[PDB]
RNA sequence: CAAGGUGAACAGCCUCUGGCCAAUGGAACAAUGUAGGCAAGGGAAGUCGGCAAAACGGAUCCGUAACUUCGGGAAAAGGAUUGGCUCUGAGGACCGAC
RNA sequence: GCUUGUGGCAGCCAAGCGAUAGCGACGUUGCUUUUUGAUCCUUCGAUGUCGGCUCUUCCUAUCAUUGUGAAGCAGAAUUCACCAAGUGUUGGAUUGUUCACCCACCAAUAGGGAACGUGAGCUGGGUUUAGACCGUCGUGAGACAGGUUAGUUUUACCCUACUGAUGACAGUGUCGCGAUAGUAAUUCAACCUAGUACGAGAGGAACCGUUGAUUCACACAAUUGGUCAUCGCGCUUGGUUGAAAAGCCAGUGGCGCGAAGCUACCGUGUGCCGGAUUAUGACUGAACCCUCUAAGUCAGAAUCCAAGCUAGCAUGCGACGCCUCGACCCACGUUAGGCCCAAGGGCCCGUG
RNA sequence: GACGGGGCAUUGUAAGUGGCAGAGUGACGAUCCACUGAGAUCCAGCCCCGUCGCAUUCGU
């Protein structure tokens, strides 16, 4: 018979399998459409999750109660130092989909790198990529990497940098090993591309070349795991009454009669968390460069004297010394977690996407307690 | 920054985006710092009796 | 109205602060509001409900009316980021029209309360 | 047979004499259990049903309705108080205890 | 399971009503298996018999929401019909209910199936064991399809299914592709439009735009809230170490506060672009002046397919790094057209 | 790496010494005040840096 009232199911199928990422560094699954008329410019970026804090600002938005009005928003302090081009990746065009053409690395690969092509570094004899420098050497060595250039320049339909993290500016990751992607080059010409990529060699392009202050990004990564988990976490069902035998965090019925078996719809227990998220329409609210006085944390408003860290540190990160940006929310995964920055899919027309943000004031109290003061120098001269 | 507040019970500075406002049955208005400082002005707690609060500084001092 | 967090669901009884003779408000439904299975109707500072009057003069009891609420109990964020509550819960006593039965409101009332509604508003002592 | 303290008390809780650490051990803290807790705001809307839980609770003072077989109801209901310290008064035997 | 009288739903005729806006008597044709009967085919070396709670899918005979056609459609509202099952369909009083009936909210509170879905999922209020009352019946023991009250709900470690977790498949690692499978967003309000269109008047819309909210989903912890055996700090009862200081026991002695972590619509953030079409309305246009159709076209949706998002051991694939029996033969394109009228040809020591 | 130092945080002012502070009693005496926002704890999954250490396989 019918079910008596009607609710909606809980969860979603469309993020089936719930279980663990065959990855840790999130993945691009889609590059913007190319527009062969821009200038050519990189697609995406890879940085690190900080921390949390909260911020003040004056609305402008006409039509809303928020209008000329003070609002507090909470942030995410991504640390994104620069990257570096390591290498070029073409694709050619194929009945079954794109292909790797072919490839092109850079002279010098640093060790940070190189220990990313290694399950136990120090073991080894570290000849990764040993004999493919010395194609830069000779003549004929230099002929093959001006000819696999050209081979990018005729055959290819999309060109992609390949591009690593300098992971050891954030001494509190404590990993030694860089995180490396390819990036798309979404501008230009195909020769325009092969050109732009290999003026990059070893060298760093710093977060501003790829986004800018008060655009909407898409931010890619692995949740926070969680292990295995009952349905009434993991999918949201309602507890069973308290008289119930042999326990009430089930689902009752998890199938009828016919068809005789249990079908893929019905919430069961497992893994919870450590999934792929792709998250869209994140505003940027700050470039933060080294260097500069965008880095500190006052304001127009707030002339105080302090930097992006809050007293005491990012709890389970450290001290943020390299580019980042700050971002209206909340943001995937843990702090430490390395996280995937893209730029937006669509075209972001809209009186939110378009909004300038102009900030009042930015919290840098303690986040390992109540914390009331801003600065180290406050909480002395507070008490004596 | 300049628009900052302070706690009606530990008489604490009060940034902006935070805060505890309580208003009492006669339209008085008590913003608190913290849940400590809250709890307390409702287990009923003098802050004059407390040593680390601004009023009692004041009267020792 | 901005979202507030609601503290009254149904079968919650608060302060009548009018002066119409009623003592206590007992709600029964929360207009505006489409539900879930199981969920109980809730309501918040500025939201009309449906209400009955348990203590109070005779005429008054008895039958359904509507109300909006005043003070709520239950914290709630404002966009400044500052959380605010009332020493206790109360209601005054309106016409499906929006204006108020009674003529003068004991205590203080929200601005989420006052911005909704400009007959309540003005004969509000107080609105913090 | 049956000790000391608290206390009205062979209550509960701690201790002395005497007796015991016998109940397979090690590593780790997933789901679901079992046993035991807390939880903002609301307060039975849950459920056949307040099931389960929570609230009450000792002592002292005040005060206590209908009804009644005049014996009760009654600890009805409803209020207030209670620590520590320094003292003070009263109550005795031929110096003492509460 | 068969049947479909009865139950429910849909048609044909057109006497009438107000012929076919909407209805429709007297007749007459069907469909369906959420009614109840009829039957007795399966099951009596047993398929756990009501109802509700929970949870997922499915249907359409569509209640609301999207797009339309009609009116006895001025507006507002309402009614009839079409394409449509994408998304929703709620909180309660009485009752064991199913069914019902009222209160209220809502865009709306549509109908149903899945062994009358679902008891090794629960529950056990009802039915229906043994105790016991009452009424009626019986000489009686006892009966009642009448009422009432008390009455044990067993087992999964097996196979599969489902959810997750490792993993071989001719070195090892990094970066990739993407067949295929899944899939998601949803509804309402305020303001402006506007007291405008319309209307004698009373009344009284809507598009665009803007700002919010509901239901759902996916994350996250800056702040607020919750959580304590941080046994972190403080206070405190009884005991105990000759006192004091310092502790300990009372399985967490108790109380207050309590970071960290976890976590809440009880907190915060985010949730998506193109193509083809349905219905319908049209263009050109014969058949035969006309004609949305015959040929040929257009616009078109909460629709579909993509894209995006999730997986990807698809025994699939790419790039790169590092080394212990003569098997003879390449045109595109069209058949209401390019000598042809099939390789039914041509080539080749075809011969040792 | 182990300590340690600093930052950050929680609790709420330690022990000890001293006081012509202290109801009163015949030296005792709850408590109060000063040293003293003190003392204690703080990664175990917080942040930043003087003392001491540091076997089994695989050939495309
Ligand atoms: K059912
Ligand atoms: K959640
Ligand atoms: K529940
Ligand atoms: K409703
Ligand atoms: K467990
Ligand atoms: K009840
Ligand atoms: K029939
Ligand atoms: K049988
Ligand atoms: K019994
Ligand atoms: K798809
Ligand atoms: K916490
Ligand atoms: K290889
Ligand atoms: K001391
Ligand atoms: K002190
Ligand atoms: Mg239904
Ligand atoms: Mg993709
Ligand atoms: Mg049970
Ligand atoms: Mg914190
Ligand atoms: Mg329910
Ligand atoms: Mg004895
Ligand atoms: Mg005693
Ligand atoms: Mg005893
Ligand atoms: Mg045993
Ligand atoms: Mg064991
Ligand atoms: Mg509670
Ligand atoms: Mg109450
Ligand atoms: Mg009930
Ligand atoms: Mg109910
Ligand atoms: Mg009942
Ligand atoms: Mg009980
Ligand atoms: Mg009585
Ligand atoms: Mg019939
Ligand atoms: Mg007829
Ligand atoms: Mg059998
Ligand atoms: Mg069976
Ligand atoms: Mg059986
Ligand atoms: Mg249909
Ligand atoms: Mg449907
Ligand atoms: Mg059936
Ligand atoms: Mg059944
Ligand atoms: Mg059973
Ligand atoms: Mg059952
Ligand atoms: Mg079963
Ligand atoms: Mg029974
Ligand atoms: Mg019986
Ligand atoms: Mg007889
Ligand atoms: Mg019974
Ligand atoms: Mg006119
Ligand atoms: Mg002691
Ligand atoms: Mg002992
Ligand atoms: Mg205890
Ligand atoms: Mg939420
Ligand atoms: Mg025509
Ligand atoms: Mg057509
Ligand atoms: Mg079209
Ligand atoms: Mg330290
Ligand atoms: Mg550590």
């Amino acid at each position: 018979s019918h079910r008596k009232f009607e609710h909606p199911r809980h969860g979603s199928l469309g993020f089936l399998p719930r279980k663990r990422c065959s990855r840790h560094r999130g993945k691009v699954k889609s590059f913007p459409k190319d527009d062969q008329q821009k200038p050519c410019h990189l697609t995406a970026f890879l940085g690190y999750k900080a921390g949390m804090t909260h911020i003040v600002r004056e609305v402008e938005k006409p039509g809303s109660k928020l209008h000329k009005k003070e609002t507090c928003e909470a942030v995410t302090i991504i640390e994104t130092p620069p990257l570096v081009i390591v290498g070029l990746v073409a694709y050619v065009k194929t009945p079954r989909g794109l292909r790797t053409l072919n490839s092109v690395w850079a002279q010098h690969l640093s060790e940070d790198v190189r220990r990313r092509f290694y399950k136990n570094w120090c073991k080894s004899k570290k000849k990764a990529f040993t004999k493919y420098a010395l194609k830069y050497d000779s003549d004929a060595g230099k002929k093959e990497i001006q000819l696999q250039l050209e081979k990018m320049k005729k055959y290819a339909t999309i060109v992609r940098v390949i591009a690593h993290t300098q992971i050891r500016k954030m001494k509190g990751l404590k990993q030694k090993k860089a995180h490396l992607m390819e990036i798309q080059v979404n501008g230009g010409t195909i020769a325009d591309k092969v050109d732009y990529g290999y003026k990059f060699f070893e060298k760093e392009v710093p977060v501003e070349a790829v986004f800018q202050k008060d655009e909407m990004v898409d931010i890619i990564g692995v949740t926070k795991g969680k292990g295995y988990e009952g349905v009434v976490t993991r999918w949201g069902v309602t507890r069973l009454p308290r008289k119930t035998h042999r326990g009430l965090r089930k689902v009752a019925c998890i199938g009828a009669w016919h068809p005789a078996r249990v079908s893929y719809t019905v919430a069961r227990a497992g893994q919870n968390g450590y999934h792929h998220r792709t998250e869209m329409n994140k505003k940027i609210y700050k470039m933060g460069k080294s260097g500069q006085e965008s880095h500190e944390a006052c304001t127009e408003f707030d002339r105080t004297e302090k930097d992006i860290t809050p007293m005491g540190g990012f709890p389970h990160y450290g001290v943020v010394k390299g580019d980042y940006l700050m971002i209206k929310g909340c943001c995937v995964g843990p702090k430490k977690r390395v996280v995937t920055l893209r730029q937006s899919l669509l075209k972001q027309t809209s009186r939110l996407a378009l909004e300038e943000i102009k900030l009042k004031f930015i919290d840098t109290s303690s986040k390992f307690g109540h914390g009331r003061f801003q600065t180290t120098d406050e909480k002395q001269k507070f008490y004596g | 920054v300049l628009k900052t507040e302070l706690c009606r019970f530990s008489g604490q500075k009060i940034y902006p985006g935070k805060g505890i406002r309580f208003i009492r049955s006669d339209s008085q208005v008590f913003l608190f710092a913290n849940s400590k400082c809250k709890r307390y002005f409702h287990n009923r707690l003098k802050p004059a009796k407390l040593c680390w609060t601004a009023m009692y500084r004041k009267q020792h001092k | 109205k901005f979202r507030m967090s609601l503290g009254l669901p149904v079968a919650a009884t608060v302060n009548c602060a009018d002066n119409t003779g009623a003592k206590n408000l007992y709600i029964i439904s929360v207009k505006g509001i489409k539900g879930r299975l199981n969920r109980l109707p809730s309501a918040c500072v500025g939201d009309m409900v449906m209400a009955t009057v348990k203590k109070g003069k005779p005429d008054l009891r008895k039958k359904v009316m509507p109300a909006v609420i005043v003070r709520q109990r239950k914290p709630w964020r404002r966009k400044d980021g500052v959380f605010m509550y009332f020493e206790d819960n109360a209601g005054v006593i309106v016409n499906p029209k929006g204006e108020m039965k009674g003529s003068a409101i004991t205590g203080p009332i929200g601005k989420e309360c006052a911005d909704l509604w400009p007959r309540i508003a003005s004969a509000a002592n107080a609105i913090v």
